[PDB]
């Protein structure tokens, strides 16, 4: 206390720089302050979410605003197709006459910034048309911002704050989350669908001042309480339909085609609607089934306790779990990531082969960035999950009251779940380097036709079963007299079959040998990054070469050099090294996605087709051959467009090189030289009479990896954007 | 057809279901489940104001218990499965043999 | 000011005293073995963490364990 | 009496932060002496990280196998 | 065919690639004397290339739209001889292998100090016990049936 | 002899021998039968 | 004993009727489990030999096969037919609701029951002959109901691969079938096509 940080008395008195520097790196770890209890934990948590919430709505809310104020969202839905989405507008002193004059495009006064995140075609499609809808939607955003700080402050205060108890009652947060967070949302965003998003795709504008006034169907709610329900999908939307008027328009407000848009090549907004009243019908459902204070319903640990099987396999089964969830942070946490980071990876997965917003498939580069964007926020979304496991073994595990249960039968048994999946992991690599490295050779011999091709046979069998009728399986969906197809012939299958099979999108791309192995080669980033993550989660607690782990904390430097050396031998260095792995696991899955796309976009899959089996192909006809652009961005004759990109490419080659540094030289050599550093400066004639307060110091050794890992995460990061964006923009195709 | 009909005589069926079918074994297993608690104590004796069971509309007059939040129960299921027929019957959907 | 604690299954084997670069650690009076020695720790304010005694127990596990803790400038092998 | 696994015996491990823990190793010698807390002493194949193959355990700590 | 595949003997890109590489290698041929050791060495070459391409034809691989073959693997009986019947000898190698060294390293395990017979291989005792990887899909079932293959006590 | 023995079966001079040997049976099996990508006599 | 010269399970004794040791899985090895399995069974082998006299002697008469008679409830306009006539309440909501009721009512009570020897052999209403009166002459009958059971539950699924087998036929004329020409007509153009 008495000075920064007042959360720690032990970092207040620490004379060096490193108070500083820890404390900002321990604002947040609320468990570890001093004079810490119960409700004052939960309380701090509960006014952080309230903070997150606020500053969200001000992000999305500048990002309206922006669009609305220097954008160009007049001008891109008279023409959506020719014509570039503007971000915001450039204003910087240190432009050149010749930047000033590359970077004004669009059709704007001035250097602006064309949108990659895809808002415009997101707002084109919900039913956003002028800027006066961008600028109301922004005052409706901040006034919300403000209302989320308004709510935390007053929780924040006595006599409002809820205690421990009320945080700890899972069963009615669930049933209010299910029906009301995720049900009633869900069924709200179909109201919108129906009232204004359908209505505005077909040249109708509905609005607060009309709405009241506009049936959005000729037999409004007639049908619905009858439970004719039919009603409302007897005129759906013809194929000859531009979107945005009423040209071969429909009155259908909810269908099940399946298919796409003919000219915007995305979801029928019908089929959304639909989709969206559905899932909140099964929602609401759905969250009535825990005990409030009715009398009737569920109590989750009693389910719990009663899921336990004869025989003894199991241990005592799960008896014990809800005590340990619901009094444990940190396994919340940790599950909540993981189910993010899954959902997260299949939005990713879902947006390119499934898009729902109109004109965004012809939009290339908005397309490699959203996907790019999703799965390296989704790989980061599960090495946190792990991370936070691990982190709950450290601290909130009880191994007495765990006795014998699923959790602890887990870390009983740790060393052959290790051992196995290392296998595994070495199996897969052993393999898929052995094959890339044999095609790569048998390609330097000259003599491509004795490669190792293997067909992703059973990818095919799954395509086939789906419809896709290019390898000829005859199977499910592509037969013609399996009950499967026959059931579904009248509903959906006709606009499902005629998108799958059409090879100009995204829905199930025709797969081969190259395929296979770099399927192969993510199964081996999966299997090794969990390899790590799941080794540093079991042995946290403590091993052979340091059993009395747990008593140091989830993060420490080492153990000293005894017993052999123990560097690296904590759960965050677990963590630490996980990190790697994944950004090389996503690496290689955004470079097989960009690859895939960027020669399908060109009308020249084959090309890919040769050139993915071996790895010269991957360096040579990827890397090499689709960097020309970008590196021209700016060269001694002059700049164009691209330079702002070609300089953030270098700018990530920078920020990861020196990530080297801090991940290769450790601190016994720059403490040394402070130290010479700090004689000369105390040494020196009229600096002197300057004295430091802070006695410089080294980085600590934990804050020294944290701090090249998070080097060699920007520049990867910065460098991989700057390429793909430069590259799929250069071309636009 | 008549969605008076078929929603009237689906939630009194329902109705009738719970209150002399169903009642029993509804009743057994909501005891031996008994109320949600954490830490052995229920969520209103661990301090929880708002976790109190409200006893006052619970009671009923019914001989067996037969109470206003079941009816509640029974009649949503009776309406869900009314609704799920009028809506399936009148969709005109038909699979092929 | 790091903690440095002595565990019962010490043997007075006396290594660790040998091995502290600072004099944190002694031998006092016991008699729970053969040596009727113990490890004690009165000077752990002058402990810079270096867990050089920890290096010399032969005993599994230690019988001498450092946890670091707050730093000092004793702490911080910091002359200047 | 004697106290504890004979000499020469086999015993194995069951402190749970030894090297050799569910191991198996050769009692050396068990002292007499009361008032000392491990006596027995247990001579094994295999180093640990330390380079050490011998090490004193409590009563409790060692059972005598086959 | 299989997976819209075609068989290489009927194969169109495939002949193609073949008479391509032909050229490529008979290229270099003309500019040397007709009977020197580097004219003999590149015809032996294309003689080499030639029997590749026929053979290939014959086993009837499955080529695709780049001409190259590819390798069935899901275990379709005309296909066997790909990745299967390969699958099974490397097996009862490895095991060979693996079994092999296992009981050099049970056999070893009873002396006073077996890593001498470790960094020093025995070769003696080696010889006799190579010979044991013949039979060993058989040693290996009975000595799991007889339950001592995994190490029971831990 | 005896000690010539010895040291001509310590790991790394056994190893390279029976790698050598390998290497010249795959050798001589690519060599008779090459560019081998599939087992056709059954 | 059903394999002779295989060891006993020591839980499976014997005097259970029916028992003849049966039990590679272990499944009954905790006794509470197997009064469930054992009530289990006595309601699955009574169904089986309910249906299976039902799955026949319709298709002996001149209507269709087991498949063929359930088939009119997948038409728009679905109406059934019993022994040639076509019945009024035919139409698929209506057999749907009154059959779900009917043994659901049925269903709970009786599952209301804690003997648990009326669980399997309740009696009374439902024993009106009185053939329960000599407690050993009662095992014996214990003993055929539990046989007929097996065997019946053993030609259902039989039937059921036949049907899978060769569909849109039925086990007697599959049986017709295989008298025409036993031995170029069986089960091996099944197995070895
Ligand atoms: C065509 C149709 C007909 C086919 C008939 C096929 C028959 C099998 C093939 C060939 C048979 C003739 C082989 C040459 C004759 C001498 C083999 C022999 O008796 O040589 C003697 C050895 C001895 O066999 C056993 O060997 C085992 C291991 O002993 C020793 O093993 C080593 C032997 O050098 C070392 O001495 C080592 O210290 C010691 O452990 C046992 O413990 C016993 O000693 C002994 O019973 O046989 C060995 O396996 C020597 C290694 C070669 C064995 C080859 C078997 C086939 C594969
Ligand atoms: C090109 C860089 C590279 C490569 C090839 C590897 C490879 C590997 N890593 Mg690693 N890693 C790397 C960078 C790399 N890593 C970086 C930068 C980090 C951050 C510090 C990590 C951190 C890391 C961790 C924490 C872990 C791994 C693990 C593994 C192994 C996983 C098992 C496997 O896939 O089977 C084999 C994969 C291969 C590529 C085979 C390599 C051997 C081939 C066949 C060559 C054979 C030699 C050949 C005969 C030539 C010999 C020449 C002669 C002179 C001797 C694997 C060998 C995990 C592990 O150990 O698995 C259990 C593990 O836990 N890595
Ligand atoms: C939370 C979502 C939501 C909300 C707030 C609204 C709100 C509204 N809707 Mg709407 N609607 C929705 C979802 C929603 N709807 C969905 C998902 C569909 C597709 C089936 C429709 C289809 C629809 C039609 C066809 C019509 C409306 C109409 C209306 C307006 C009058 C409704 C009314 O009072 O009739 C009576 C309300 C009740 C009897 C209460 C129902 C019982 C509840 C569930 C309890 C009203 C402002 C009507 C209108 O004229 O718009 C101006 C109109 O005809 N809606
Ligand atoms: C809802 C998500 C969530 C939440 C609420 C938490 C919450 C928490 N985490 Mg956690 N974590 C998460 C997700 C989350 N995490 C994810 C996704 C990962 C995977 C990367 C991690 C990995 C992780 C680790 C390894 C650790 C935690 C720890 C913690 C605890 C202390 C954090 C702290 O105060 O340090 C202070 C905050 C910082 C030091 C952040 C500043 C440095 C960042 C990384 C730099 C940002 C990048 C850079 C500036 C951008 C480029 C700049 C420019 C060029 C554009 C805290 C309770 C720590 C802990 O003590 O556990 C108990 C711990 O060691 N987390
Ligand atoms: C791209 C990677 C990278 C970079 C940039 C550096 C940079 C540096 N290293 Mg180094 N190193 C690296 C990788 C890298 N290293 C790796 C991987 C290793 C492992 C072997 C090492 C190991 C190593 C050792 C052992 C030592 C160094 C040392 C140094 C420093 C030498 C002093 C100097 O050059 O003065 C000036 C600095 C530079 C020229 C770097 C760029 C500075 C830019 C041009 C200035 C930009 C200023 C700009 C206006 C800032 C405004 C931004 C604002 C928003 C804050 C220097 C900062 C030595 C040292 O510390 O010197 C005493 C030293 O002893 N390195
Ligand atoms: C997992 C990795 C992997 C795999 C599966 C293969 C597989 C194959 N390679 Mg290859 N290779 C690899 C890695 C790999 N390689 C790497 C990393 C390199 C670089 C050094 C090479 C370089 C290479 C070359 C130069 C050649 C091959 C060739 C071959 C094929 C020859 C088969 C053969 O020798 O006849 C059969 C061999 C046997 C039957 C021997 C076993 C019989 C025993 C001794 C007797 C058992 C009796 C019972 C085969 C399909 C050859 C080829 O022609 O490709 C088509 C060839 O020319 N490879
Ligand atoms: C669901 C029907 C059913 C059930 C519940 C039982 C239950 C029982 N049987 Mg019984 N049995 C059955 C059918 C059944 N049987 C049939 C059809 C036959 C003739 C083949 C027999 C022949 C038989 C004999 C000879 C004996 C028993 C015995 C027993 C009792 C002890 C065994 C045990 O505990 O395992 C419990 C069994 C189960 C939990 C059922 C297992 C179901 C699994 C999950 C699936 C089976 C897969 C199956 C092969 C699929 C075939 C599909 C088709 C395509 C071929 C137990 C109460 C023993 C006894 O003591 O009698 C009192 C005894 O000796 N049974
Ligand atoms: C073809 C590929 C499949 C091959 C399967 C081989 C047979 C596997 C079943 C028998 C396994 C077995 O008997 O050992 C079973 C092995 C141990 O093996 C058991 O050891 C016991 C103690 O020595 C007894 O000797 C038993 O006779 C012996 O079977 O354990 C297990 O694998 C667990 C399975 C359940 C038992
Ligand atoms: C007095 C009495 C009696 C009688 C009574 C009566 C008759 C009454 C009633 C009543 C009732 C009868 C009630 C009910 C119900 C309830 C409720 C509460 C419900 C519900 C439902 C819902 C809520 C739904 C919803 C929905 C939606 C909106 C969506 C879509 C559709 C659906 C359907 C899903 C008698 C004489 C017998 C005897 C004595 C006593
Ligand atoms: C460490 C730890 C942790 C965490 C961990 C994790 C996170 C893990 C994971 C994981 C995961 C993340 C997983 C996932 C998964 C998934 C799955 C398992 C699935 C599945 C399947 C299915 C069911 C399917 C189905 C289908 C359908 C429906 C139809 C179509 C087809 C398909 C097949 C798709 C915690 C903190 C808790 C605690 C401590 C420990
Ligand atoms: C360079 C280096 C140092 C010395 C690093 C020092 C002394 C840091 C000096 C940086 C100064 C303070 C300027 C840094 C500018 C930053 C961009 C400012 C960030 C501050 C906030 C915005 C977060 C270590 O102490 C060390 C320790 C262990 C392993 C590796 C290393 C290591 O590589
Ligand atoms: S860590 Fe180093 S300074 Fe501290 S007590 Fe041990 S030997 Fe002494
Ligand atoms: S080194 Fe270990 S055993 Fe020896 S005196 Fe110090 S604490 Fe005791």
């Amino acid at each position: 206390a008495l000075r920064f940080p007042r959360f720690s008395q032990g970092l207040a008195q620490d004379p060096t720089t490193r108070r500083i520097w820890f404390g900002i790196a321990t604002a947040h770890d609320f468990e570890s302050h001093d004079d810490i209890t119960e409700g004052r934990l939960y309380q701090n948590i509960f006014a952080s979410h309230f903070g997150q919430l606020a500053i969200i709505f001000l992000w999305t809310s500048g990002n309206l605003f922006h669009v609305a104020w220097q954008g160009n969202f007049e001008a891109w839905v008279q023409d959506p197709l020719h014509v570039r989405p503007i971000a915001h507008a450039i204003w910087d002193p240190h432009f050149g006459q010749p930047a000033v004059e590359a970077f004004t495009r669009g059709g704007a006064l001035g250097p602006v910034n064309i949108a990659y995140s895809g808002v415009y075609q997101w707002w084109y499609t919900i039913g956003l048309r002028t800027n006066e809808d961008l600028y109301t939607g922004a005052i409706f955003l901040l006034f919300l911002s403000f209302i989320s700080l308004l709510a935390g402050w007053l929780h924040l205060q006595p006599k409002w704050k809820p205690s421990v108890s009320w945080f700890k009652n899972a069963e009615s947060r669930l049933n209010h989350h299910l029906s009301g967070l995720f049900g009633v949302s869900s069924l709200a965003w179909a109201g919108h669908l129906v009232h204004v998003a359908i209505p505005g795709s077909r040249g109708e504008y509905v609005r607060w001042n009309n709405f009241l006034s506009v049936l959005p169907h000729p037999q409004g709610l007639g049908p619905l309480f009858t439970g004719q329900w039919n009603l409302y999908a007897q005129n759906p939307d013809s194929s000859n339909h531009l979107f945005s008027t009423s040209q071969g328009a429909g009155t259908a407000i909810l269908t099940l085609l399946g298919g796409f848009h003919p000219q915007t090549q995305s979801l029928w907004l019908t089929d959304m609607a639909h989709h969206h009243l559905a899932i909140a019908i099964l929602f609401l459902i759905g969250g009535h089934m825990y005990r409030t204070n009715f009398g009737i319903g569920h109590s989750i640990k009693y389910i719990l306790e009663a899921h336990i099987p004869p025989g003894g396999r199991l241990g005592r089964g799960h008896k014990g779990l809800y005590d340990t969830i619901n009094n444990s942070i940190h396994f919340q946490l940790g599950l909540a990531l993981a189910s993010l980071g899954v959902i997260t990876s299949l939005v990713a997965q879902h947006m390119y082969s499934l898009p729902a917003y109109a004109f965004i498939a012809q939009d290339f580069t908005t397309q490699a960035a959203l996907y790019t964007h999703h799965q390296y926020i989704a790989g980061f979304i599960m090495t946190g999950a792990f991370a936070h496991g691990a982190i709950f073994f450290i601290r909130d595990y009880n191994p007495e009251q765990n006795a014998d249960n699923v959790l602890a039968r887990m870390l009983e048994h740790k060393e052959a779940i290790i051992s196995h999946l290392s296998w595994a992991s070495l199996f897969l690599g052993f393999h898929t380097l052995g094959l890339y490295v044999h095609n790569d050779v048998m390609l330097a011999f000259g003599t491509p036709e004795k490669q190792i091709l293997i067909e992703p046979i059973f990818a095919q069998w799954i395509q086939s079963a789906h419809g896709k009728t290019s390898y000829g399986f005859d199977v499910l969906l592509s037969s013609t007299n399996s009950p499967a197809l026959n059931a579904g012939r009248s509903i959906w299958l006709p606009g499902w079959l005629n998108a799958i099979n059409e090879n100009s999108n995204s829905l199930f791309l025709t797969i081969g040998p190259g395929d296979f192995l770099v399927h192969h080669a993510i199964a081996l980033g999966l299997h090794t990054t969990t390899l790590i993550l799941v080794k540093g989660a079991l042995d946290a607690r403590g091993s052979k070469l340091m059993p009395d782990k747990k008593d140091f904390g989830y993060s420490f430097p080492c153990d000293g050099p005894g017993r052999g050396g123990t560097c690296d031998i904590s759960a965050w260095d677990a963590f630490y090294l996980a990190v790697f792995w994944m950004l090389n696991t996503i690496g290689w899955v955004t470079f097989y996605w960009h690859w895939k796309h960027i020669t399908l976009w060109q009308g020249n899959v084959s090309q890919f087709n040769e050139s993915s089996t071996y790895l010269m192909g991957w360096l040579r006809d990827y890397l090499w051959l689709n960097s020309s652009q970008l590196i021209n961005g700016y060269n001694p004759f002059g700049m164009n467009s691209l330079s702002v990109w070609a300089w953030m490419f270098l700018f990530g080659h920078l920020v990861w090189a020196t990530g080297f540094m801090f991940l290769i030289s450790w601190r016994g050599y720059w403490q040394e030289l402070i130290e010479t550093l700090a004689w000369a400066h105390e040494r020196t004639p009229l600096a002197n009479l300057i004295r430091w307060r802070d006695k410089p110091v080294a980085l600590s050794i934990v804050q020294a990896r944290l701090v090249g890992l998070v080097h060699f995460s920007v520049g990867y990061i910065f460098t991989y954007a700057a390429f793909l964006i430069a590259s799929t923009s250069g071309k636009f195709g | 057809l008549n969605p008076s009909l078929v929603i009237s005589l689906s939630t009194g069926l329902s109705l009738f279901l719970g209150r002399f079918v169903f009642f029993n074994f509804q009743r057994e297993n909501v005891a031996k489940q008994g109320l949600p608690e954490q830490n052995g104590v229920t969520h209103f004796e661990a301090g929880d104001t708002r976790a109190k069971e409200y006893v006052s509309l619970l009671k009923s007059n019914d001989p067996v218990g037969f109470n206003i939040v079941d009816v509640l129960a029974w009649g949503s299921i009776g309406h869900i499965v009314a609704y799920y027929i009028l809506a399936t019957s009148s969709n005109g959907y038909d699979p092929k043999f | 000011s790091h903690s440095v604690k002595i565990y019962d299954t010490c043997i007075g084997c006396t290594q660790c005293v040998r091995a502290c670069p600072t004099d944190v650690l002694e031998m006092i009076p016991w008699g729970g073995c053969k040596a009727k020695q113990i490890a004690s720790a009165p000077r752990t304010e002058d402990c810079v963490g270096c867990k050089r005694c920890e290096s010399a127990c032969p005993t599994d596990f230690l019988s001498v364990r450092v946890y670091l803790w707050h730093e000092t400038t004793r702490s911080m092998g910091l002359a200047y | 009496p004697p106290i504890g696994p004979k000499r020469g015996a086999k015993v194995k491990i069951l402190r749970q932060e030894s090297y050799w823990y569910k191991g198996t190793g050769s009692v050396v010698a068990v002292d007499q002496d009361p008032n000392t807390r491990y006596p027995v002493v247990v001579r094994f194949n295999k180093v640990n990280y330390a380079n050490v193959s011998t090490n004193n355990y409590a009563l409790d700590e060692v059972e005598e196998v086959k | 065919d299989i997976a819209g595949l075609t068989p290489c003997k009927d194969s169109k890109q495939f002949a193609k690639r073949e008479k391509q590489s032909i050229k490529k290698l008979e290229s270099s041929l003309k500019l040397y004397a007709p009977d020197s050791a580097p004219a003999l060495a590149i015809n032996a070459t294309i003689e080499k290339t030639k029997r590749r391409f026929d053979n290939y034809g014959k086993q009837g691989l499955l080529c695709g739209a780049d001409g190259l073959p590819h390798l069935i693997v899901s275990g379709d009986q005309r296909h066997w001889g790909e990745f299967i019947t390969p699958g099974i000898l490397f097996l009862y190698i490895a095991g060979w292998i693996g079994w092999v060294g296992r009981s050099y390293l049970i056999a070893i395990r009873d002396d006073k100090k077996p890593t001498q017979k470790e960094i020093i291989i025995d070769v003696p005792l080696a010889t006799g016990l190579v010979f044991r990887g013949f039979s060993w899909p058989i040693a290996a079932y009975r000595e799991l049936l007889n339950g001592e293959l995994v190490a029971k006590d831990v | 002899m005896r000690d010539l023995k010895t040291y001509l079966s310590v790991a790394p001079v056994a190893s390279t021998l029976w790698f050598a040997a390998l290497a010249g049976l795959l050798i001589e099996i690519n060599r008779f039968f090459p560019d081998a990508l599939t087992f056709p006599f059954f | 004993d059903w394999m002779p010269g295989q060891p006993r399970p020591s839980y499976l004794d014997g005097s259970a009727p029916g028992d003849f040791g049966f039990d590679p899985l272990r499944l009954g090895e905790v006794p509470e489990n197997l009064e469930r399995f054992k009530e289990s069974e006595l309601i699955h082998c009574r169904w089986a030999m309910l249906a299976v006299p039902g799955i026949l002697v319709p298709e002996a008469l001149g209507l269709g096969n087991w498949v063929k008679a359930q088939e009119w409830a997948a038409l728009p306009g679905g109406q059934a037919t019993y022994l040639g006539n076509p019945v009024p309440w035919g139409t698929l909501p209506t057999i749907l609701v009154i059959e779900f009721l009917s043994i659901a009512f049925v269903e709970h009570q009786r599952s209301m029951e804690k003997d648990p020897e009326k669980k399997k052999y309740p009696g009374g209403a439902f024993d009106p002959l009185g053939y329960s009166k000599d407690p050993k002459k009662f095992h014996e009958y214990k003993i055929k109901e539990v046989k007929n059971g097996r065997l019946a539950l053993l030609a259902f699924v039989g039937i059921c691969v036949q049907q899978s087998a060769y569909p849109g036929t039925g086990p007697l004329e599959n049986l017709a079938t295989h008298l025409a020409d036993p031995w170029h007509n069986t089960i091996g153009n099944v197995l070895i096509p």
